[PDB]
RNA sequence: GUAACGGGGCUAAACCAUGCACCGAAGCUGCGGCAGCGACGCUUAUGCGUUGUUGGGUAGGGGAGCGUUCUGUAAGCCUGCGAAGGUGUGCUGUGAGGCAUGCUGGAGGUAUCAGAAGUGCGAAUGCUGACAUAAGUAACGAUAAAGCGGGUGAAAAGCCC
RNA sequence: CCCGGCGAGGGGAGUGAAAAAGAACCUGAAACCGUGUACGUACAAGCAGUGGGAGCACGCUUAGGCGUGUGACUGCGUACC
């Protein structure tokens, strides 16, 4: 049974949180788990915790036994960009973005 | 277009393109090349070339007899129940009974009727003339329909 | 156990029971078309036309449906000269099976 | 109904031996580089190696014309500084004469990877035997 | 009667995108490169038509050319034989018997070798 | 100095083809607590080798 | 950098002379096909077995058409048994296109013949917006400087003691 | 109701014709970014296609030496205004 979780307007990239999210896909989720608690990189955290909270759907909403579960899918996509201005060397202002991710986190038993 | 005479930015040495109003057609809000006025569509239409369509058209309605001429159609009251019966009557639905000198109550009654139409002779237009299914147009009208096309 | 037989404008290899592909060909769908003067034909033992033709040599084959080719794309595109056409174009063709191949 | 493509999988090959000795380099080049294209068969399928793999032998030996042995071109560079390197005919066959007719007919073979390929199949040898007995190599000429 | 532009607009562009599959990066991305390059696959394949047709007679002339040489004859003679051979014509794509059957073609040498006699 | 054409997805992919982290493997359990920890780590309820250290 | 035969290589695979094969183009021929402009024979609200012939093309002239919005035809016609639009596919047209139909969508769309045009975009350093690139690079703003203990806290180098 | 910081976000439940309407909400194209699968790719040199073309993969019909995808190898080939 599939169950899945996500974070939608997470504040990271998505190039930064897809490095951490590589390192867990398809992994044992108890595996999953470890890798992320001794990984340093913010994205980690915001990772963990949607795996977590994914965990913790499947037991109570489906037929949990966490034992099974793996991170059968892990993917980040791209969310909205918030939009700023840099003032910069002589009165010229530059751009940039502040770029948020949408987090999915997918973990069944097969 | 509401703005100002002002050119945007210099012509030369911001990097960007001419640019003089912010009003340029080209330009986002505001422009339109050839804006248009409030025109005069009517056409002329020589008087002989008039009267020479409507003759080109009487006769196909009667070619294809659609022209149905009768010694006075008319109704009793202002009634389009009554007009309706008539009509039910013919065998009609589609229309024009153009009359001679028009009655009023045929005008009132009609009105509703939707597929169907009436007019006094010296009314009487192309269009019209063309757009029912049959017109039925009494002897009355006829002789006046004659005059004036000559 | 083929022979050789021109048709297209091309010629082609061709044994019984087998189908080939012609450039068009009045006779109609279900007719019998007769290959009458044949370059070659072969067993193990083969006949090779002295002249053009072999003596006596024909090929039998039943027209089987005609058609239409594939479309085609013709496109020309002069550089810097404001000029291109594109066209379309496809290409009638009969398709006969061979039943004949008579010695 | 298409022409025939010889194919890869399916295609013959086999080994010969050819002996250097006398032979006019060029006139041998060019042969063993036409055998070594397969260019003399079902060649007709030029995307397609179908050459038999040849053998050469006593390289050392192999003949010239003219003046060429002692003034025959032979140049090179290697890609340095200003690096321009030379050396005679004779000077080659002094050391590793095989060299000369590999030079040479790989200057016949095709352009890029599959002539490239086409010459993996020729191997020369300066002496008088070589180390494929196993491949059976029937001897031939030109 | 302003016009609302953009169907008629984007048909046109998918038209072209859908003709530049399988085109490289924005080959088969982006409209504006696109197209040049289904301009040009169009002008490659009129041209290549036309090309298509000497590649075979080049393919058909060198793989007689190898089968005449083997059964000892130059290709030019051997076609002039045949030329010579009681009439007796015949497409290079048909002497594909060439490489299908080796006996009817020594066969055609023969008949060829003798006409030139 | 600037690019003179636009680098294509698909070098940035390659430029990257080193980025990847590298998962840790190397943890492992303290014989006298529930306890995983960095090699040569003190575990979190403060343990190293068994022996419980720095009380906190 | 060989670099003054394209290369390999050639004593002919060079020059000269005679000869006969062969290769070779979108030329010429063959088979099938379309059209413009003429004119036979079959036969005219004529197109044809047709038939001779022509069919590179910028500027420019001429001819014939696709499609878009809106008026009428339409109180008709199609449509919640699924419109417009979006996305596939199939067949068709010389093309601009057309028609069908799966998916999506969920309220509108209209044949036909005519009528009118804010009718067709890749470029104007064009206008607006959205999104890439360089790049997870530069940088994080005076080189007055930090260290540790306790605390709160989900988390504390940066707050509090 | 559950994960979470009495968050952000999320999974169920439920309303509803529909949440393939959940408030950044009708439709929801394009550039641009991903996960997954077939095929290709680590001796290969250039407008990236086009002509020929093995192999693999998937559909064929009871084969028939076909369709679709991919594309080793190979001839030709310096974008558009």
């Amino acid at each position: 049974m599939e169950t899945i979780a996500k974070h939608r307007h997470a504040r990271s990239s998505a190039q930064k949180v897809r490095l951490v999210a590589d390192l867990i896909r398809g992994k044992k989720v108890s595996q999953a788990l470890d890798i992320l608690t001794y990984t340093n990189k913010k994205a980690a955290v915001l990772v963990k915790k949607v795996l977590e909270s994914a965990i913790a759907n499947a037991e109570h909403n489906d037929g949990a036994d966490i034992d099974d579960l793996k991170v059968t899918k892990i993917f980040v996509d791209e969310g909205p960009s918030m939009k700023r201005i840099m003032p910069r060397a002589k009165g010229r202002a530059d751009r940039i973005l502040k770029r948020t991710s949408h987090i999915t986190v997918v973990v069944s038993d097969r | 277009v509401t703005g100002s005479g002002k050119k945007p930015w210099r012509q030369k040495g911001t990097g960007r393109a001419r640019s003089g109003s912010i009003k340029s057609p080209i330009w986002r809000s505001g422009g339109v090349t050839f804006a248009a006025r409030p025109q005069d569509h009517s056409q002329k239409v020589n008087k002989k070339m008039y009267r020479g369509a409507l003759k080109s058209i009487l006769s196909e309605l009667v070619r294809q007899d659609r022209l149905i001429v009768v010694e006075k159609f008319s109704v009793e009251a202002p009634k389009t129940k009554l007009l309706a019966q008539k009509l039910k009557d013919m065998a009609l639905e589609d229309v024009l009974i153009i009359t001679g000198e028009l009655d009023e109550n045929l005008f009132l009654a009609a009105r509703n009727l939707h597929k169907v139409d009436v007019r006094d002779a010296t009314g009487i237009d192309p269009v019209s003339l063309i757009a029912f299914d049959k017109v039925v147009m009494t002897a009355d009208a006829v002789k006046q329909v004659e005059e004036m096309l000559a | 156990m083929y022979a050789v037989f021109q048709s297209g404008g091309k010629q082609h290899r061709v044994s019984e029971g087998q189908t080939v592909r012609l450039e068009k060909l009045d006779i109609a769908t279900g007719e019998t078309v007769e290959f009458a003067e044949v370059l070659m034909i072969a067993n193990g033992e083969e006949v090779k036309i002295g002249v053009p033709f072999v003596d006596g040599g024909v090929i039998k084959a039943e027209v089987v449906a005609h058609g239409r080719g594939e479309k085609v794309k013709i496109v020309k595109f002069r550089r810097r000269k404001h000029y291109r056409k594109q066209q379309g174009h496809r290409q009638w063709f009969t398709d006969v099976k061979i039943t004949g191949i008579s010695a | 109904m298409k022409t025939f493509t010889a194919k890869p999988e399916t295609v013959k090959r086999d080994w010969y031996v050819v002996d250097a000795t006398g032979k006019t380099l060029g006139r041998l080049a060019t042969e063993l580089a036409r055998r070594l294209r397969g260019k003399h068969k079902a060649e007709y399928t030029p995307h397609v190696d179908t050459g038999d793999y040849i053998i050469v032998l006593n390289a050392d030996k192999v003949a010239v014309t003219g003046n060429k042995r002692t003034d025959k071109v032979y140049y090179h560079h290697t890609g340095h500084i200003g690096g321009i390197k030379q050396a005679t005919f004779e000077e080659m066959i002094a050391r590793r004469p095989e060299r000369v007719i590999e030079i040479a007919v790989k200057g016949m073979l095709p352009k890029g990877p599959l002539g490239r390929a086409m010459f993996r199949k020729l191997k020369v040898y300066a002496g008088n035997e070589h180390n494929h007995a196993a491949q059976q190599p029937q001897v031939l000429d030109i | 009667a302003r016009v609302k532009r953009g169907v008629i607009a984007r048909a046109r562009h998918k038209k072209i995108l859908k003709q530049a599959k399988g085109y490289y990066g924005a080959r088969s991305r982006v409209y504006r490169v696109a197209f040049q390059a289904v301009i040009k696959a169009g002008q490659y394949a009129y041209r290549d038509r036309r090309q298509r047709k000497r590649q075979f007679r080049q393919l058909w002339i060198a793989r007689i050319n190898a089968a005449a040489r083997q059964n000892g004859i130059s290709y030019s003679k051997f076609i002039n034989g045949l030329k010579k051979a009681s009439v007796e014509i015949d497409r290079k794509i048909l002497a594909d018997i060439a490489v299908f059957d080796k006996v009817a073609f020594t066969a055609l040498v023969e008949k060829a070798k003798a006409a030139l006699a | 100095a600037v690019q003179q054409n636009k680098p294509t997805r698909s070098k940035r992919g390659m430029r990257r083809s080193h980025d990847a982290l590298t998962a840790v493997t190397s943890l492992s359990v303290d014989k006298t607590s529930g306890e995983k920890h960095l090699r040569h780590h003190i575990t979190a309820d403060g343990y190293y080798r068994g022996r419980k250290v720095i009380a906190k």
